[PDB]
């Protein structure tokens, strides 16, 4: 039996945690749950804190589940507390088309790998003269290379045999030629996986048309997480797109791209798929692969049959009925 | 008689502009190309002499300049410094469904207006310590302020609704906030259209799922040119979309995306749908609208028929024979 931090997280959240722990329950999956509430803390002079219990936590077990958390109503989020203590430096966000649930594609098996420390979140923003408006960002060789090397790591670890480097180098010749160069060096190294670099705009035009080309795609966080969020545009939304944050020192926590959804916070509404498969990668990801596939297959056998469906994607049922479904067909 | 510069430019793009000069020559448009080169050399002169014969000119139809982005950060992309120096600054991309080009959507109609001056075109990079690249980009009232006074002038032209800003206002407060800000005010001068606001993370999600929504976009030059290029897709692909790039005084024709088709340069099978509608968009804006709607009308009744078509949009037909089939169609008017 393994330890896992589960952060219950706000709105939304705390019933899909509920959910996800019931069909792990059902599944007799080797996972216990450490609960932690994380709310922050001023600890040295006025310096923002996630609690010690939980950096204890999360420190020792490694593994965390995640569901959605607030921004804060006055001027530093949550969101960011974890993604600095724990050097969250590797976002994985795969899109798979699910074989139930029909959208215009279909033929969708995509893993984008965004590094998650520059970027946008290194950004500031200040006033130069009344009307104009500097907005800094940054990009470094050690986080290049770092990202580089995760993602070539994963497409071996995955099975996948194409990484695609996703750039905008016409622009950005310093920051995303500086990515590039990195890019390229790990891909000397791994030469058993097929690389490429494609420009961004480029690879928004391609995927519109045909999704099926693309493997695992490479960018930094100089833009954000748009791309993933086309990506998962095309198999559903963010009701059922997975994903994970990985760190340092062995660090992984998992979790729903998706808010807390505050206007269907009300009981038994929510759809629980994106943190179930969330927590269907942190089984892969500690090596728990036939509790992953049952759990995987269980809730895409309930999707397919289509009769307990949430109300975001086209049924009329709730989540307890959905979570109850998946329970049901996880204990054959 | 107008004169009009031409940049013939890389790839298809020469092979494209000789089918408009031949389209032209048919329909009998008063117009001359007075033609201006850009090659791959690091030196600026090329671009320069370019930006000095549209200056004269006022007009260009230009085909696409290649990009070499493993060339030192001194070499500035060509087409963007022909932005900045004529002050090109609304950038103007019609993606509508086409009857006969079949894709994964139906009734698409989206104007895009974007920002085309400032923002990523404004960026400064500097390693001014080993191995940390900086980047500093600038947003303005002045250049937001004309962009959104550019989109609803448009929108009540051209009998549209709803304008949308499409932002991400939520990470970039103070830059993208006054970019939004700067829409709400001309926004109140124009109150017979809508105006809208969504965050570019959820415009992506959107367009793949439900592009009807749209009506006309208004954007800064932020998030990768993602947005013109996801609505390019939609519709069927860069062979069909023209962009068009104007400013004060100047205007500059070309297809929606940068693509150069270098690949398939010289092959017969380029689709010259975008390029055949950006020259019309420019006799447009030359007032020459018979012309424009000659042209624009036999483009439009040739992609009806899938003989016609390109192998870009699953198609057979040769470049030259979709023009064979354009040229037939204005010749019975
Ligand atoms: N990783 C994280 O912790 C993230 C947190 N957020 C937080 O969420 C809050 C609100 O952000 P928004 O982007 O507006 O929320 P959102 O991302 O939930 O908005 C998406 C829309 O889809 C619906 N929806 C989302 N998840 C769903 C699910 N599981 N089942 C059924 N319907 C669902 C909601 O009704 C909502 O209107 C903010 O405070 C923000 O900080 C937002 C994105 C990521
Ligand atoms: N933002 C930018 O500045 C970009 C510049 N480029 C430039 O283009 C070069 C690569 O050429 P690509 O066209 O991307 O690939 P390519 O050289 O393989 O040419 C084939 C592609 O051209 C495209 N295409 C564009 N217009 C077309 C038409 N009228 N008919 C049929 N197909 C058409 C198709 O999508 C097709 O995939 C790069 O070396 C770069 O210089 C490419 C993409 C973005
Ligand atoms: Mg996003």
């Amino acid at each position: 039996v393994q330890t896992v931090t589960l952060i219950p997280g706000d709105g939304i959240g705390p019933e899909i945690s509920a959910a996800v722990m019931k069909i792990f329950d059902a599944a007799k999956a080797p996972i216990q749950w450490e609960e932690r509430n994380v709310t922050a803390i001023q600890g040295p002079g006025g310096k923002w804190m996630i609690p010690s219990e939980a950096k204890e936590s999360m420190d020792k077990n490694k593994m965390g589940l995640k569901g959605p958390l607030k921004t804060p109503i006055a001027a530093p989020s949550m969101n960011l507390l974890l993604r600095k203590t724990f050097d969250l430096y590797a976002n994985v966000r795969p899109c798979v088309s699910i074989e139930g649930y029909k959208t215009p594609y279909t033929d969708v098996n995509i893993v984008t790998i965004r590094e998650n420390t520059e970027g946008e979140y290194s950004g500031i923003e200040h006033v130069i003269v009344d009307g104009v408006v500097q907005s800094i960002k940054l990009i470094t060789e050690g986080a290049s290379k770092r990202i580089a090397e995760f993602a070539f790591e994963y497409a071996r670890n995955n099975h996948r045999s194409n990484v695609t480097a996703v750039h905008k180098a016409n622009i950005m010749r310093m920051s995303d030629g500086l990515f590039l160069q990195k890019c390229r060096e790990v891909a000397e190294s791994c030469k058993d996986i097929k690389f490429n670099e494609m420009y961004l705009d480029t690879v928004c035009l391609n995927m519109v048309q045909d999704p099926s080309q693309f493997d695992v795609l490479v960018m930094p966080n100089l833009y954000g997480d748009i791309l993933s969020d086309l990506c998962a545009g095309l198999i559903g939304g963010l009701g059922v797109t997975p994903s994970g944050n990985i760190g340092a020192n062995g660090v992984a926590i998992f979790e729903s791209v998706h808010g807390t959804a505050p206007d269907i916070a009300g009981k038994d509404m929510a759809n629980p798929t994106a943190l179930l498969l969330s927590a269907v990668m942190m089984l892969r990801h500690m090596g728990l692969f036939d509790h992953a596939a049952r759990i995987e297959a269980a809730c895409f056998a309930t999707i397919k049959d289509g009769k307990s469906l949430t109300k975001d994607l086209g049924g009329n049922a709730k989540c307890s009925d959905f979570t109850e479904e998946i329970c049901r067909r996880v204990k054959d | 008689r107008h004169t009009v510069t031409m940049i013939p430019g890389d790839g298809i793009g020469p092979e494209l502009m000789l089918h408009v000069k031949s389209v032209f020559r048919h329909a009998c448009v008063p117009v001359d190309f007075e033609e201006v080169h850009v090659s791959s050399n690091a030196d600026e002169e090329d671009i320069r002499n370019a930006i000095m014969a549209i200056r004269r000119n006022r007009v260009a139809l230009k085909g696409n300049i290649e990009t070499n982005h493993n060339l030192p950060p001194s070499h500035k992309s060509r087409n963007n410094i022909l932005r900045t120096s004529l002050d090109l600054y609304a950038n103007v991309i019609h993606c509508k469904s086409l009857p006969g080009v079949v894709t994964r959507h139906k009734d698409i109609d989206i104007l895009i207006v974007r920002e085309n001056t400032e923002g990523e075109y404004s960026s400064l990079e500097h390693e001014s310590v080993a191995g940390v690249v900086e980047s500093l980009k600038i947003i303005t009232k002045a250049k937001s302020l004309r962009i959104a006074e550019y989109a609803f002038k448009l929108a009540q032209e051209s009998g549209r609704k709803k304008v949308t800003a499409v932002h991400k206002a939520n990470i970039m407060k103070l830059g993208d906030g006054l970019f939004l800000q700067c829409c709400r005010e001309v926004a109140a001068r124009y109150p017979q259209i809508t105006f809208e606001n969504m965050i570019v993370d959820n415009t992506t999600m959107q367009l793949v799922s439900r592009p009807q929504q749209f009506d006309v976009m208004v954007m800064p030059n932020l998030y990768g040119n993602i947005v013109n290029n996801v609505c390019a897709g939609l519709v069927g692909g860069p062979g069909l979309v023209a962009g068009a790039n104007y400013g004060h005084v100047y205007a500059v024709f070309e297809t929606a995306t940068r693509n150069t088709g270098k690949s398939i340069a010289n092959k017969n099978i380029a689709n010259p749908t975008a390029t055949l509608l950006a020259s019309c968009m420019m006799l447009d804006h030359l007032k020459l609208h018979s012309y424009a709607t000659s042209i624009r009308k036999a483009v439009l009744a040739s992609m009806d028929n899938e003989n016609m078509h390109t192998p870009d949009i699953g198609g057979q037909g040769t470049t030259s024979e979709a023009i064979q089939d354009v040229i037939r169609h204005i010749r019975v008017i």
